[PDB]
DNA sequence: ACAGATATT
């Protein structure tokens, strides 16, 4: 009489968090056949009949996409055959966890399956894989009825009930195919190119033996950024510019230093003239004094990109190391989900509770207590994206229970959160304008008024200047030694990891979880070297690769091609464009490009012959 | 008509040779001052003119220039910007103007915002200086109170990057 | 020997 019901979530954590809410405490501990999931039961009614609920999880992405076993061997397949003549199959990821058979044996009831997975394209892919696995074993539909349903949510606290009753839609195959198309394109576009490059360079140059030359839609443009900065650094000529600097004596020995209104003069005789109009004159008047209140604006909510940038710049940690530490912290439960691009706080967020948790640490105790007593400012409005909340602390931590890089990242996360909650910095910018002849100079100083987030991030502080004199216009300050300083333009330095991550985000190359992987890949393939302040200096291999790519059909390195392919994939997902047509079109276009590359490789060969 | 035309051009501030005026003279023997002004302004100055500036104008020991004077711009460079950029807003725009009278050359510095001479001004553009104008360390000083830009048009500046 | 992207607990 009772009708069986099936439900699937993405991780057993969500399984607990959803069953405990939709079951009102009536749960079960029924560890599954795989040994890594859980099955939960309940009694309910969705269609006017007693239905026995069942709810489990498929941990992680279920099935991956890879070539058949015949074409994986490098010495038996021509690389071009990987474009259109190579079949591709969906293997089961981590086969030791028998997920497909687990789903098949758990699926025996009809009239209900819903999908409490992530609400993104990855979630659509996973859900359609689950449906593919589960339909052939489920009970047959009796006449006309709907068996497959989908639930959409951004939070799992109280929206779950309304999703359970009202918001019961269907999955979207059009968007679920965009990720499949991306996987197929990326696998076929790589693999073939890297196999050709590896088998070519490992048989022609001795020093490249047992080395891997890799091409990809995200790795190669990443290397190209560093190589173009290398081109700029070695294609720059220093230029001499003269800056005229004069100092005045305010009261006794204050020695106020001024800077010229015209910041530089790229000529010798002109600078000498401007000195000759100023050197022999002994007094200095003042024309304008301005005191203005300005605000240094508080930081936004933390996201993965800015966390990685700060870890690279200030903390001194690589992107992959920072991501691993963040994942470890999330696993232990100290912080929230660490891969999120959401600089905005949800409306129903316990900001006061999160700040009150951090009220017993001898580094933030006074600030947090004062903030809770006085009041908390609303956080800055940011760019919401719906992919999980921003990184925030979730539990009190101390040096003893975690130390090293873990604590060094937790400190920054907590301080960023407190700064986001705290007030705004205010400083007086005092500018004084002197006249030392037919020439104008200025002097600027900053004086803090109310240190806000500065109190919790003592590296965004306003530097302490020794204040400026209160001049009332018409003064007659004596001058000192008006000197013409000689300077050279400084060449740009190599890309820092923060700058590279910014370029990735701007050009759309990589995602929130693949940026550290791409950077580590270009570091470990002996393409770039990390030097000094996390500067990615390109190596000879990177220079020769990117320069040869520029000589040979230079559009396989520019960042715009990945954006164009992503626009095509979005057109696939929305529904305006088809799937097979665009798949074949892109595959044939890049097959033509690869056929050009194979017979044009002599340019890269002769560009490598100068090196090893 | 030659004498009155010469006097009129002298008053107007153009110093052109008799042969230059005759070349600028149209087909009729009757010459209109505005017409010859327009025709001469359209032409390159190096062909038509007379010695105005002192022979040591580019050595500094002059310090003064008097009376009206028409000059032709040849090269304009933004001194306050690097040669690579030439359009950076990190400095107030200071222009070095290579001015010619057809026989010698002088160099002038902007020294103040003009809003009439810009980096896009084509070579051959003609400028009139009125009243006493200052020369220091062999450089003319071009404030806005004496430089009047007469809209010129000459076929130079064909190639620009 | 590969793409990219994600990764229970
Ligand atoms: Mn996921």
């Amino acid at each position: 009489v009772m009708k069986t019901v099936l439900m699937v979530a993405e991780k057993p954590s969500l399984a607990q968090s959803i069953a405990k809410i939709l079951s009102r405490g009536s749960l079960s501990s029924h560890k599954g056949l795989n040994g890594a999931c859980s099955v939960h039961e309940y009694t309910g009614t969705f269609a006017g009949q007693p239905v026995r609920f069942k709810m489990t999880s498929v941990c992680g992405h279920v099935m991956t996409l890879d070539f058949l076993g015949k074409y994986n061997k490098w010495d038996k397949v021509d690389p071009a055959e990987l474009f259109s003549q190579a079949p591709t199959e969906k293997k089961e990821a981590n086969p030791k966890l028998n997920m497909v058979k687990f789903l098949q044996v758990e699926g025996r009831g009809c009239d209900y399956i819903v999908l409490w997975l992530d609400c993104d394209k990855e979630g659509e892919n996973i859900c359609f894989e689950v449906l593919d696995a589960v339909l052939p074993v489920m009970n047959k539909a009796h006449g006309g009825e709907k068996t497959v349903f989908r639930a959409r949510f951004s939070s799992i606290t109280d929206t779950d009930i309304c999703n359970a009753m009202a918001c019961l839609g269907e999955p979207d195959h059009n968007e679920a195919l965009s990720v499949d198309a991306r996987q197929e394109l990326d696998l076929r576009i790589g693999c073939a190119f890297t196999r050709f490059q590896t088998k070519y360079f490992q048989g022609k140059y001795g020093d490249l033996d047992s080395s891997l030359i890799s091409f990809g839609p995200c790795q190669t443009p990443t290397l190209g950024f560093c190589v173009e900065r290398h081109d700029k650094i070695q294609s720059f000529k220093p230029e001499t510019y003269w800056v005229l600097q004069a100092k005045v004596n305010t009261d006794k020995d204050r020695s106020l230093l001024l800077d010229w209104d015209r910041v530089r003069v790229f000529d010798r005789e002109i600078a000498q003239m401007f000195l000759n109009m100023t050197k022999l004159e002994k007094e200095a008047q003042v024309e304008a004094t301005s005191r203005k209140e300005k605000a240094k604006q508080r930081p936004l909510a933390l996201n993965t990109v800015e966390m990685l940038r700060v870890a690279s710049s200030s903390l001194g940690m690589g992107p992959q190391h920072a991501m691993q530490t963040a994942e470890r912290l999330y696993t232990q439960g100290y912080i929230s989900f660490p891969r999120t691009e959401t600089t905005h706080y949800p409306e129903n967020f316990d900001l006061k509770g999160s700040l009150r948790q951090q009220a017993n640490h001898p580094y933030w105790a006074d600030t947090v207590k004062r903030l809770l007593a006085e009041g908390i400012n609303r956080p800055r409005k940011g760019h919401d994206a719906g992919d999980h909340p921003p990184i925030t602390p979730m539990k009190s931590a101390t040096e003893a229970e975690l130390g090293g890089d873990a604590w060094r990242l937790y400190e920054y996360i907590t301080r960023h959160f407190i700064a986001t909650v705290s007030h705004d910095c205010k400083y007086l910018q005092s500018t004084i304008s002197f006249r030392i002849g037919p020439e104008l100079f200025t002097c600027s100083g900053k004086t803090v008024l109310s240190p806000g987030f500065t109190e919790v991030m003592p590296w965004q502080s306003v530097p302490l200047e020794e204040s400026l004199p209160t001049c009332q216009r018409g003064d007659a300050f004596p001058v000192g030694e008006v000197k013409m300083l000689e300077k050279q333009t400084n060449p740009p330095d190599y890309l820092t990891e923060a700058e590279l991550i910014t370029l990735m985000e701007k050009h759309g190359i990589g995602t929130d979880a693949s940026i550290p992987v791409h950077i580590n890949n270009i570091c470990q393939r002996n393409y770039v070297t990390v030097e000094s302040g996390r500067r990615l200096k390109p190596t000879n291999l990177g220079i020769v690769l990117v320069h040869g790519y520029y000589k040979i059909d230079a559009e396989l390195v520019l960042p715009t091609i990945r954006s164009a392919v992503e626009k095509q994939l979005n057109l696939i997902a929305q529904g305006k464009a088809d799937y097979r047509q665009v798949l074949g079109h892109t595959l044939d276009v890049f097959k033509r490009k690869f056929h050009y590359f194979v017979d044009s490789i002599a340019g890269m060969d002769e560009l490598m012959e100068v090196s090893f | 008509m030659a004498q009155v035309a010469g006097a009129a051009l002298s008053q107007a501030g153009w110093y052109l040779s008799d042969e230059g005026i005759e070349a600028c003279t149209s087909s009729p023997d009757k010459v209109n001052v505005n017409d010859i002004i327009l025709i001469a302004l359209n032409t390159d100055l190096r062909t038509i003119g007379k010695k105005f500036l002192p022979s040591d104008i580019n050595s500094g020991k002059v310090e003064k220039l008097e009376g009206p004077c028409v000059l032709q711009i040849q090269k304009i460079r933004n001194v306050a910007a690097p040669k690579d950029n030439e359009e950076s807003q990190a400095a107030p725009r200071m222009l070095r103007l290579q001015m010619t009278d057809g026989h010698i050359s002088c160099t002038a510095v902007e020294f103040s915002y003009m809003s009439k001479i810009s980096l896009n001004t084509p070579p051959g553009t003609k400028v009139k200086l009125s009243g006493i104008v200052d020369i220091k360390n062999g450089f003319l000083l071009l404030n806005d109170s004496n430089t009047t830009v007469l809209g010129g048009e000459v076929e130079h500046l064909i190639e620009k990057w």
